[PDB]
């Protein structure tokens, strides 16, 4: 099944788990688009001094992520593999702004969207969208049609601390081999080589100036308020 | 070959249209050929040459010549998509033949549409065959050989 | 060794003295920029007062500086010394962002590079 | 030379596909130059001209003709490039001969593969030899003398 052209497809979802669909919300494209794009933006804090030659930096935050691509709809008739239809392409407009776009009275808002194409897999939800409409049937059926979006980037707080698995705070262990000091481990560790003597009471050790090699000790974390 | 062959033996023949004898007699083929897209590409210290990437196949329009017939169904069939829309693609060989008149070589060409017709100028002063061009497009061809 | 064409090499790091390498940190291309650039800028202050036909421009600071550049990721099979790989460029953008831009637990923060 | 050689007697080698004396034989070969980008400036206080600077040495691509072989390797390696995006780039050499079928003077072609593949018109009208051409992409080359 590699010889076959994969098509992009967009599911709507009912929960911020992503595991109840909502019912007939899966839209198929009939021809893919040509590039998709992404952004990236981190942010920092750059106040500084008169009198400097430089700033003293700061990370302050990482901003949401954006996708970005272009589709086409047309029935008139040349492309291998699919029919005309009576109403053009009516019906298909019409399935891909109830997936992406109209608002659920179910939960009070519209749906979130997971999309998925070979490698690319992105869950969020529509920001912007234009359709301008280019050919016509004689009595006003449109049959080609032109779609621009815009998808931002979704991530719930359960998740965010799970992949930010921020860890002086927790417990640790090490152990012991040839070349190590304990002055140096606690300045790994902790930043400051100052706590040395309360690791070697926290692990029973009177001969600390000498390390065995095959010894596991343990860090326990520094108290607060 | 150790000694080729020539190019003014030749038949082309439809698939989806009424078949016709007077239909598959041509004066002239052309446009059975095929290119790849490229980019180029600067790489900093690398003063030599620039890279080239290929990006798309390219294919020209076929391209038919022969003397005017009235009845013809190749004609009907691109009306109907010159005046109302209504297109039908269909598949087409071209075979170049030997003394046998059997083929040397054919020409598979896919999904083919009528994109062009027309008839050349009328002059009162020259003795001269009225001439008929039809122009089509196409998605790819393959070769049998 | 003057012979050798040389590629451009990103490494992270986990100190503010660039001592102590993030394991498994280090980015190397395939294919070097074109060009790059950087930027220079320098601040004054010159409020003067009305009636004047000049002002002694005072300095204040130095900004921070800013480099840029431009990359191509290719696993198509005509640059020679490379192979196709089954995955094509799938591989080299996960461990290009891995470096680059994702945040690290263990500082609360992204890397210095 | 004192008296400098002809151009008509010569002979294409190919490196990484399956010999064939059909495929060492070529009507005609072109394509073997090179030529150096440069940039302009004007320096304030020089009248007397512009400067001129060096950027990237450039090559053309390499053209082949013969007439239509039909059972050809180098066509089936063009075929896998044109039809599924398979590429595996190829040496070849060109010689230059002498009248003991020596080499007088060779080129050293690098990392060549296939852009362009066609066949001319056919004409019911016109006694004529089918002609096939191939284009070829390569890197840089070297020549040997």
């Amino acid at each position: 099944s590699e010889g076959k052209l994969e098509k992009l497809r967009i599911v709507a979802y009912k929960d911020s788990k992503f595991s109840d669909e909502v019912e007939n919300g899966e839209f198929i494209t009939l021809l893919n688009p040509e590039k998709y794009k992404f952004q990236y933006r981190v942010e920092q804090n750059e106040d500084q001094a008169s009198g400097t030659s430089s700033a003293p930096i700061r990370f302050n935050k990482i901003l949401p992520q954006t996708l970005e691509f272009d589709f086409l709809f047309d029935r008139t008739g040349v492309i291998a593999g699919y029919e005309v239809t009576e109403d053009g392409i009516i019906n298909d407009i019409d399935h891909f702004k109830k997936v992406v776009y109209d608002y659920n009275g179910e939960k009070h808002k519209p749906n979130y969207l997971m999309i998925t194409w070979g490698s690319l897999l992105f869950k969020g939800y529509l920001k912007e969208m234009d359709i301008e409409y280019k050919l016509f049937r004689p009595d006003g059926t449109p049959i080609r049609a032109m779609a621009t979006t815009k998808i931002g980037e979704f991530v719930e707080e359960e998740l965010r601390t799970a992949q930010e698995n921020n860890q002086p705070d927790m417990s640790h262990y090490r152990t012991v081999k040839e070349g190590d000091t304990l002055p140096l481990m606690t300045y790994r560790i902790y930043g400051d080589s100052k706590y040395y003597l309360e690791v070697a009471k926290a692990n029973g050790l009177t001969n600390f100036r000498r390390l065995k090699t095959g010894t596991e000790l343990i860090f326990p974390p520094l108290q607060k308020q | 070959t150790y000694y080729p062959p020539s190019s003014f033996h030749f038949l082309v023949e439809f698939t989806g249209i009424d078949a016709k004898n007077n239909d598959h007699e041509f004066q002239s083929v052309s446009g059975l050929s095929v290119d790849i897209d490229t980019e180029e590409f600067a790489e900093g210290g690398e003063n030599r040459f620039k890279h080239k990437f290929p990006v798309k196949t390219k294919y020209p329009n076929l391209v038919l010549k022969r003397g005017v017939l009235v009845d013809s169904k190749v004609i009907s069939w691109c009306r109907d998509a010159i005046e109302d829309f209504e297109f039908k693609p269909i598949d087409l060989t071209v075979k170049l033949l030997n003394e046998e008149h059997q083929p040397l070589m054919t020409w598979n060409v896919v999904h083919a549409y009528p994109v062009k017709w027309s008839v050349e100028d009328f002059n009162a002063q020259e003795s001269k065959m009225a001439i008929e061009s039809v122009e089509l497009s196409y998605n790819y061809f393959k070769t049998i050989v």
